[PDB]
């Protein structure tokens, strides 16, 4: 299954899940393609924060759905 | 220098004693030496003299200690359940200031933030944490469109106005999109005549700014910096950098506040 | 757009750039116009490191922005 994920900058991160993938297996794909730590990212989907332990099954993310990608504020 | 544990050490002439602040390398422990370079000022926490070299364990285990060090302002036998709890989740997140600590601003005041752990570090050692990332006022739409909104609410609201059938979320949506693309760099000039205001004369305080925490004073009713890039290790003359623009158009100054050069 | 460069000497760099330049495009331009070497460039804005593979973009730093030009640890 493909999944694609846009920042607020306009930029799309393309993925290959399964729907019995986590939310923080998602998210550490995104770490590996784009060096953001888990814990920094906030997944939003259909109005709602995508938490950890959930499946994308769980969140009814089918093929070619699109995610958006938030950032924490960390100064570092 | 180089490891990301170790920090090289700057010995400055502050009120008459030779006192150490901490350099930062390589983004990550801006938090943690923001934190500590109060407590160092402050002589809270006092080094060898002549240390050059120190590590994120050490700072760690001197902040540790201030920490659980800390009085209920109570001072009450019964109760202060409250109190001890917040010591708790605040040495819970302590490691997260070495790596980056995360913050969600509130756009309406300097000292506004969503109370979190994070926030209570700051709270317990009685140190002011501020922002500059304020709405102005002379703009109506942005002062409705992000209201009493944080960070965090902000940017999902952002989300949902951009899928909204109603025209004016969309609206909306782009005039707060707006606000964060313009002011990306986190301080507006509303919020740094605000911050100027409010701080207090001679008080060491913690400002977060462009994803970075400075340790902030008030000297004549002028907003200073502490440098603390390890590029002025070797300059005893830079120690303080002015805040009067939001461009990084800055002046330095030495310890006692005075304009050094190096020509 | 433009950006500005202060030296400790007092010395000020005007440099075109755009959001989307690396930190090392940035140093190149600076080696472009004065004589010194990249890897002998230290690049600060409001008093954070500005590390090489980052773009000034990732660090919010905008048209007539001034940064600050010291030299490298390594
Ligand atoms: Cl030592
Ligand atoms: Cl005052
Ligand atoms: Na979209
Ligand atoms: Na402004
Ligand atoms: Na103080
Ligand atoms: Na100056």
């Amino acid at each position: 299954m493909q999944i694609f994920v846009k920042t607020l900058t306009g930029k799309t991160i393309t993925l290959e899940v399964e729907p019995s993938d986590t939310i923080e297996n998602v998210k550490a794909k995104i770490q590996d393609k784009e060096g953001i730590p888990p814990d920094q990212q906030r997944l939003i989907f259909a109005g709602k924060q995508l938490e950890d332990g959930r499946t994308l099954s769980d969140y009814n993310i089918q093929k070619e759905s699109t995610l958006h990608l938030v950032l924490r504020l960390r100064g570092g | 220098e180089m490891e990301p544990d170790f920090y090289c050490v700057k010995w400055i002439p502050w009120k008459g004693e030779q006192t150490p602040i901490i350099t930062q390398s390589t983004n990550g422990p801006a938090a943690l030496l923001a934190i500590m370079n109060i407590l160092f000022l402050q002589w809270k926490v006092k080094l060898p003299p002549q240390k050059e070299v120190i590590t994120s364990d050490e700072l760690m285990a001197h902040l540790g200690n201030c920490l659980l060090s800390i009085k209920p302002q109570e001072k009450s036998e019964g109760l202060q359940l409250n109190f001890q709890q917040n010591v708790d989740d605040a040495m819970t997140v302590l490691p997260k200031l070495a790596t980056g600590l995360d913050v969600n601003v509130r756009f309406t005041g300097v000292s506004d933030f969503e109370y979190t752990p994070e926030c209570s570090v700051f709270d317990l050692l009685g140190i002011p944490l501020y922002h500059g990332w304020l709405v102005d006022p002379q703009s109506p739409e942005a002062v409705r469109a992000v209201g009493k909104l944080s960070y965090n609410q902000l940017v999902e609201r952002i989300i949902t106005c951009k899928h909204s059938s109603d025209t004016n979320l969309v609206t909306e949506g782009l005039i707060a999109e707006q606000f964060l693309e313009t002011t990306a760099a986190q301080l507006t000039y509303h919020g740094l005549c605000e911050l100027t205001a409010a701080a207090k004369e001679g008080e060491l305080s913690v400002f977060f700014r462009n994803n970075h925490f400075s340790t902030m004073t008030k000297h004549k009713s002028h907003l200073y910096l502490l440098v603390t890039d390890q590029g002025f290790l070797q300059e005893e003359q830079v120690v303080w950098e002015s805040l009067h623009n939001v461009d990084g158009d800055s002046c330095f100054c030495d310890s006692d506040f005075h304009l050094s050069h190096s020509l």
